[PDB]
């Protein structure tokens, strides 16, 4: 591999001389607001997860132009709706060539919420009041049942020996429990990170969030998930559970398949890999402001190409795409990717949309 | 729901153990913390002198004693682990001991991580002062400016965020903490100086990448100054430009973890370590080197504190607490450690389970307590004590007697025994007792009563004769025999009046000097059974017991005709008969054969015996007999559950008492034995002292490795027990262990420190282990339970395991052995290869259920003798608790996530009920009933989850801050409202919960409240605020503070009354003090 993993995340696509703005915007936990809604816009937006966008009707254009203006954060609802995340705006781009309207921009998720009222406005555009879902923290399973004399060897100095000095630090105050250090450890957020960071390194190198709610929301991003079990994760609202409930996703589910025809195994984890520093699966806007969260693997089966390919609007520089459907029933599943120049590496993958995919457990 | 909570049992572990002057500037105190409550002592040459105990509405986290400026003596303060702080004085006002609150306040900020290093509290040497490291990032400072009764204080930034200990320093011209730190770089020490004057830190004398892993921080006192830094391997001392180092071979091997001050000077210091090691670190002179002696071996510290003499408190949160002797480096032998004395200490509690040991029907508590070595079995039984200081070995003994031989003495000094046609005299001097001859007393007879009588006489009345006897060289004086010659068949003599009954008649003499002399005859319409003739100088009636009509009677003074007459039913002959006299009333006891006791309102002048009552006490014939304890007269039932009987406010209480069968008693009043009983059964006579009230009694039994589960398998009459010992790789042991000194021993055939599995199988009667199994290598033991399954008549011991690798996270394997105990030995009767580990099981309606990581699983017992599963259920969550109620199943996982599921006959397969998720820890899980589930959860609450479509979601109606961490519930009782559900705890509180109708609930709710505007709180610290739920914080609800109420018995009778003050009350009316205090007092008996 020897592909810029940067290019991806950064949306050139979409040109790359956009207005940046200082992402930072946080609302007050169990606080309420006025936030407006982005209207022809279908997913289930992750905290974290970056959001590209095109927009053409000129309502759209209005209030994003507003947006610019006042506190850049909108509403990206999880349909039946009762709960979405807040999505703020950190770069802008207005554009009038060809001699029509476009307005692109890149917006990040914030924030989970629950809806309230949705008064749509007579411009068209819905106005979503909103609850701010609070982040649950819990402390160290231990935090409480600990020694005090025991308090002062909490903190170590920072290799699969080290995890079981570890275990055997941290949870040596297990003995004062019902259960077993090997227990404890199953439910510790450094233990759980450390191990869905193992079949992080095995896509690919890196570095990633500290905190366990960060990391949760990143690799929640990550997994090709139909769009009812990305909402369990998303309601889940402890990080450690968000992690167990990730690991187990990630060891089970191991084939994918089409969503519509239900049974033509397109690929598996062993082919999963990351050409984005963010993961193996990202959302690109196409060139009509449709979005597809596009999970890059290595080899892809009972795919048909048609069409030549072509490097227009591609969201891999360097690589040009054919479009990919099931052999079986014709569904768009995606495109298959090929290089432009004889020395890059990868020569060629498969970037596939998540919407058309099915993961499945095998028997 | 409705319930109430109470303490059975408080914490018995040591977390705190401080000494100062306290109580006076010329005592020397020692002060304990046992988690909610405090101890104070002082000490003295004989030991330790207790004086005051007092509980607080926290958990003690901080504990310093201090002197500030110009106070007599020195004041406490105490954090807890709720930011109560409070400055206490001990306060004596007469005969009355109080601790007094100098200040307090809550020292919490509104946005604050609490540290990872917990809550460290420290005091300067000048007492200018007191630093809090609460939250990283911050310092509060309390100054100690004697008009701050509020505690009002300010915080200062620290840069460094992740602070490991701290101390002030000595001998500075400014107030200077010096402490360890880490950063990304390393981990360091530094130092600031305080200055109230600004608020702010100055940089400070000096600062040091000290070792990897330092953690301890020990201010030097004045002589040098400067501050030890203890770490795995080396002891650092530092100051301005002297700095020394060591890394003794001796104590790379545990870490130190625990510090204290041996003198003054700061010549000596007694470390700590992990495992039980107790060192001495001196140094050495100025300041040359230090060296580390290891003294020898403790019970594993907590913390420790120098008590002056060469005694050393050694507090324990693993096992007992201690006071230790130390010894010099002596020219014969190497520094020594010797233990003085050992204070009990049940936790943790990690399982436990109630057995009625005995058959009496009387539970016990028997816990898995400690770890590591100070393993135990704790058999805790409640009851009244019999201190026993003399024991003899006399079979057949059908009645005892005290009796003064020499009339100018005030005192006992005989005991007559009575044998089966045959009376024996034993004489006392000091505490030697001798068989001996009594001139006057015949001893080929067997005696129903002798004593002292008027005129300076005794009297010995047999089966052949009454006899009676001069004090002054003894002959007989007197003797009365039968008309036709015909046995005596029931006695009951008084001081002046004998009424003997002979079969179905009975005569009545009297006693005067030289003479006894026949009074009354009369006839009786069934034979006689007992007789009772007690004044309450001569009494004026004779109580009886009749054989066909099974009827108790009153009767006349020398006349003998019925006054009152009671048919008392059944085919069962009375035994023992009792006018006594309790409160200030009079009553009449009467006991039947088969155990019953029925007790009547006693009228002397009349006769009129009123209000029946009844009760059952053991079902062996019981004999009653009058003693004295504490000025005031108490009944003692004996027989096979043997009673005393005392009056609480005009209603009679039944408190047991804590022995096997006693036959017959008598009080013994000698010399050597004053203020004694002397209790014969059919083997043994004992002479004990009695203890007044009721209380918990504990039996130890080491084991010296870690139990972890124990159930009780009655067929067997033993226990079984997982236990857990830890080799060192070579596998050897560390000392020899319960699993290594088993009588019979096995090891399960198949299919650097390491934990090995065993099951005990432990004897009932004296926990003796006769037989320990081995699981494999890397088998860890989960689960345990001792049932019969489907058609077989065999009870087996199953055990449920997993298999732990280092590499595995998740175990992918384990097993389900099923084993039996029949001989000496274990037989396994079936394994079972299961896909995961199995953290529970239980007896479910004749088949096993069990937990299986995700799965919950059901299994039949075939004829074959296999395990055969009938159904599975998958989760979300991970099955870790598993309880049931009839075909009702609860399962929980360690977050807090509850599931309902329910087994379907008629559909072969398991259906969800309801479900609960809300993240928090979780730590133990119990059914209280078909529709309510009480649980345990983080910082020590207990929370209650109630059943009532869409309605299968679980409603919250219970929310407490309990202080305790609990680890295992189990429904029993110790006692012979409505439920019992018992817990365990870490620091080995025990608790139990109980279930109220809403009306109950409703009054004691209100009584709280009225109790909390008149009771003091030791911090000021405010009730509602301490049992708040608190992690969120919110009000406890649906559970009523057991240990509140209970409080209301212990105020002056004014604040009673002003505690009922128009409390409407049922029966509503205007109540009184007298009202609540029998409530009040049939709420302490329910534990
Ligand atoms: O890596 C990838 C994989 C393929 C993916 N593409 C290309 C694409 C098209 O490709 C034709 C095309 C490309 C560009 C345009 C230009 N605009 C500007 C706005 O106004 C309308 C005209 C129009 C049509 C046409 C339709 C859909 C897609 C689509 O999903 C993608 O975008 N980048
Ligand atoms: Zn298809």
């Amino acid at each position: 591999i020897n592909f810029d993993t940067s290019l991806p995340t950064s949306h050139t696509y979409l040109g790359a001389d956009m207005e940046e703005f200082h992402g930072r915007t946080l609302h007050d936990d169990d606080s309420c607001q006025v936030i407006p809604v982005l209207p022809q816009v279908m997913m289930i937006l992750i905290p974290g997860q970056t959001l590209p966008l095109q927009l053409f009707h000129p309502q759209e254009v209005s209030m994003v132009r507003n947006l610019i203006q006042k506190d850049r954060t909108f509403a990206v609802l999880a349909y039946s709706a009762q709960f979405g995340t807040t999505a703020e705006i950190y770069a802008y781009r207005e554009e009038q060539d060809f001699g029509i309207e476009i307005v692109k921009v890149k917006a990040i998720g914030r924030q989970r919420f629950k809806v309230l009222e949705l008064r749509t406005q007579s411009d068209g555009i819905q106005q979503a009041k909103v609850q701010i879902l609070p982040e649950c923290v819990l402390p160290s399973t231990m935090s409480a049942v600990q020694l005090e004399s025991l308090n002062k060897c909490q903190i170590f100095p920072s290799s699969y020996k080290w995890w079981q000095k570890y275990q055997k630090r941290k949870f040596h105050c297990a003995n004062l429990t019902s259960w077993p250090r090997w227990l404890y450890s199953l439910y510790d957020a450094e233990t759980l990170m450390d191990r869905i960071k193992k079949q992080l390194r095995e896509w690919d190198d890196d570095s990633l969030p500290s905190n366990p709610i960060d990391f949760s929301y990143r690799v929640a991003a990550c997994l090709p998930i139909d769009d009812v079990l990305r909402i369990q994760l998303l309601k889940i609202g402890s990080a450690i559970q968000r992690l167990r409930c990730e690991l187990d996703i990630m060891n089970k589910c191991t084939s994918l398949c089409c969503k519509q025809c239900q049974e033509t195994e397109i690929t598996t984890k062993n082919e999963i890999f990351s050409l984005s520093l963010c993961g193996p699966m990202a959302a690109y806007v196409n060139p009509h402001g449709y979005v597809h969260e596009t999970l890059t693997v290595y080899k892809a089966c009972n795919l048909n190409l048609i069409g030549r390919p072509s490097t227009e609007h591609s969201w891999f520089p360097g690589y040009a795409w054919t479009v990919a459907q099931c052999k079986i029933c014709a569904s768009h599943i995606g495109w298959k990717f090929t290089a432009t120049k004889k020395d890059m590496s990868p020569q060629k993958f498969w970037g596939l949309t998540r919407s058309a995919l099915l993961p499945t457990i095998p028997d | 729901s409705y319930n109430y909570v109470v303490t059975a049992q408080k914490p018995t572990a040591v977390n705190g153990c401080v000494t100062g002057h306290f109580t006076s500037a010329e005592d020397l105190n020692l002060l304990i913390a046992k988690n909610t409550r405090l101890e104070i002592y002082v000490v003295t040459a004989e030991g330790l002198r207790p004086v005051k105990e007092v509980g607080m509405y926290g958990k003690i986290a901080v504990m310093e004693l201090f002197r500030p400026k110009g106070e007599s003596k020195d004041l406490l303060f105490i954090l807890t682990a709720k930011y109560n702080a409070c400055i206490l004085e001990y306060k004596q006002s007469g005969e009355s001991i109080d601790i007094i609150t100098r200040a307090h306040g809550n020292v919490q900020d509104r946005i604050g991580r609490p540290s990872e290093t917990g809550i460290i509290g420290i005091i300067d040497p000048e007492c200018r002062m007191i630093g809090l490291r609460l939250y990283d990032g911050l310092f509060k400072v309390i100054p100690l400016d004697r008009d701050n009764k509020e505690l009002k204080a300010f915080n200062i930034r620290l840069e460094e965020l992740h602070v490991i200990d701290v101390k002030f320093l000595y001998g500075c011209q400014a107030p200077t903490i010096c402490f360890v730190y880490q950063d990304p770089q390393g981990r360091h020490v530094k130092t600031y100086e305080v200055s109230l004057r600004e608020k702010e830190f100055n940089k400070g004398p000096w600062k040091q990448n000290v070792e990897a892993e330092a953690s301890m921080v020990i201010a030097v006192p004045e002589p040098f100054g400067g501050a030890i830094i203890i770490g795995q391997e080396s002891i650092t001392y530092h100051n301005g430009d002297k700095y020394l180092a060591i890394a003794p071979p001796i104590i790379k091997q545990s870490t130190i973890v625990c510090h204290n001050r041996v003198d003054p000077n700061g010549s000596r210091y007694l470390l700590g370590d992990m495992e039980g090691r107790l060192f001495m670190l001196l140094l050495e002179k100025t300041l040359k080197d230090l060296r580390v002696e290891l003294l020898g071996e403790t019970s594993i510290a907590e913390c420790l504190t120098y008590l002056d003499n060469g005694v050393v408190f050694v507090g324990s949160r693993l096992g007992d607490s201690q006071l230790v002797k130390l010894n010099v480096d002596s020219n014969e032998q190497g520094s020594y450690v010797v233990a003085m004395e050992t204070f009990t200490n049940l936790g943790p509690i990690v399982d436990m389970c109630v057995v009625d040991l005995e058959r009496q029907g009387q539970g016990q508590l028997v816990t898995c307590s400690g770890a590591f070595k100070e393993g135990s079995l704790r058999i805790i039984r409640n009851g009244i004590g019999i201190h026993e200081h003399a024991s003899i070995d006399l079979p057949g003994i059908k009645g005892l007697w005290p009796l003064r031989s020499d009339p100018n003495r005030e005192t006992d000094d005989t005991l007559v025994l009575s044998f089966v046609g045959q009376t024996r005299v034993l004489m006392l001097n000091g505490e030697e007792v001798e068989e001996t001859e009594l001139m006057g007393f015949v001893d080929d007879q067997q005696t129903f009563f002798c004593g002292n009588v008027a005129h300076q006489q005794l009297i010995q009345i047999t089966s052949a004769s009454v006899r009676l006897v001069s004090q002054e060289p003894k002959a007989l004086v007197s003797e009365w025999k039968e008309p036709q010659a015909k046995n005596i068949s029931v006695a009951s003599c008084n001081s002046s009046q004998v009424v003997v009954a002979v079969g179905r008649a009975l005569y009545y003499l009297q006693i005067h000097p030289q003479e006894l002399r026949q009074i009354s005859h009369t006839e009786m319409e069934h034979e006689v059974a007992c007789l009772d003739i007690t004044p309450l100088g001569l009494s004026p009636l004779c109580a009886i017991g009749l054989w066909t009509d099974i009827s108790a009677r009153i009767l006349k003074l020398p006349s003998f005709e019925l006054l009152h007459k009671e048919m008392l039913g059944g085919e069962i002959i009375p035994r023992s008969i009792l006018m006594t006299t309790f409160e200030s009333s009079h009553y009449l006891l009467c006991a039947l054969g088969d155990g019953a006791l029925f007790y009547f309102g006693l009228n002397i002048e009349t006769g009129l015996l009123s209000d029946r009552k009844k009760v059952t006490l053991g079902t062996q014939p019981t004999v009653l007999r009058t003693f004295r304890s504490l000025s005031t007269t108490n009944v003692f039932a004996c027989s096979d559950r043997p009673t005393v009987i005392y009056s609480s406010n005009h209603k009679l209480v039944f408190s047991n008492v804590n022995l096997k069968e006693v036959n017959y008693m008598c009080p013994l009043n000698s010399d050597g034995y004053p203020d004694s009983l002397a209790l014969a059964n059919n083997s043994t006579l004992t002479i004990g002292t009695i203890d007044e009230i009721q209380k918990l009694h504990i039996r130890t039994v080491p084991l010296y490795e870690s139990p972890r589960k124990i159930c009780y398998q009655e067929v067997s009459q033993c226990f079984g027990v997982l236990s857990s010992r830890i080799e060192v790789q070579d596998t050897t042991a560390l000392r020899p262990s319960a699993s290594t000194q088993a009588l019979s021993s096995s090891v399960s055939s198949s299919k650097e420190e390491v934990e090995v599995h065993n099951l005990l199988i432990i004897d009932q009667h004296t926990f003796e282990v006769l037989h320990a199994h081995q699981f494999l290598q890397n088998e860890y033991a989960l689960s345990l339970v001792s049932c019969k399954l489907g058609k077989d008549p065999n009870t087996y011991f199953i055990v449920g395991t997993a298999m732990v690798y280092p590499e595995e996270a998740e175990p992918k394997q384990g097993r389900i052995v099923v084993f039996q105990y029949s001989d000496g030995k274990l037989q396994t009767v079936a394994e079972k290869e299961v896909k995961g580990a199995v953290y529970s099981m239980v007896e479910f309606n004749g088949k096993l259920l069990a937990s299986i990581n995700s799965t919950v699983r059901l299994y039949e017992w075939t004829t074959e003798k296999e395990l055969r599963t009938e159904c599975n259920h998958y989760n979300n969550i991970m099955a870790l608790y598993l309880k049931t109620k009839g075909d009702f199943i609860l399962v929980g996982d360690l977050m807090r996530s509850v599931l309902l599921l329910a087994y379907k006959p008629m559909e072969g397969n398991f259906e969800e009920i309801a479900r609960d998720f809300n993240p928090n820890w979780m730590s133990a899980v119990e059914i209280l009933d078909d529709d309510n589930f009480l649980g345990a959860e983080n910082a020590f609450n207990l929370f209650v989850c109630q059943k009532d479509e869409e309605r299968q979601h679980l409603q919250e109606v219970g929310l407490f801050h309990l202080g305790e961490f609990v680890n295992v519930f189990c429904h029993g009782s110790l006692v012979m409202t409505q439920g019992s559900v018992l817990f365990g705890t870490v620091n080995g509180m025990i608790g139990l919960v109980t279930s109220l109708s809403e009306s109950w609930y409703n009054l004691l709710l209100d009584m709280q409240n009225r109790l909390n505007k008149v009771i003091k709180s030791v911090g000021k610290i405010e009730h509602s605020f301490w049992r708040s739920f608190h992690t969120k914080t919110e009000p406890a609800t649906g559970f009523i503070d057991g240990d509140l109420i209970e409080s209301f018995l212990d105020i002056s009778r004014p604040k009673m009354q002003e505690v009922v003050a128009n409390l409407q009350y049922d029966d509503k009316r205007e109540a009184t003090a007298d009202d609540l205090i029998k409530v009040v007092e049939e709420l302490t008996r329910i534990h």
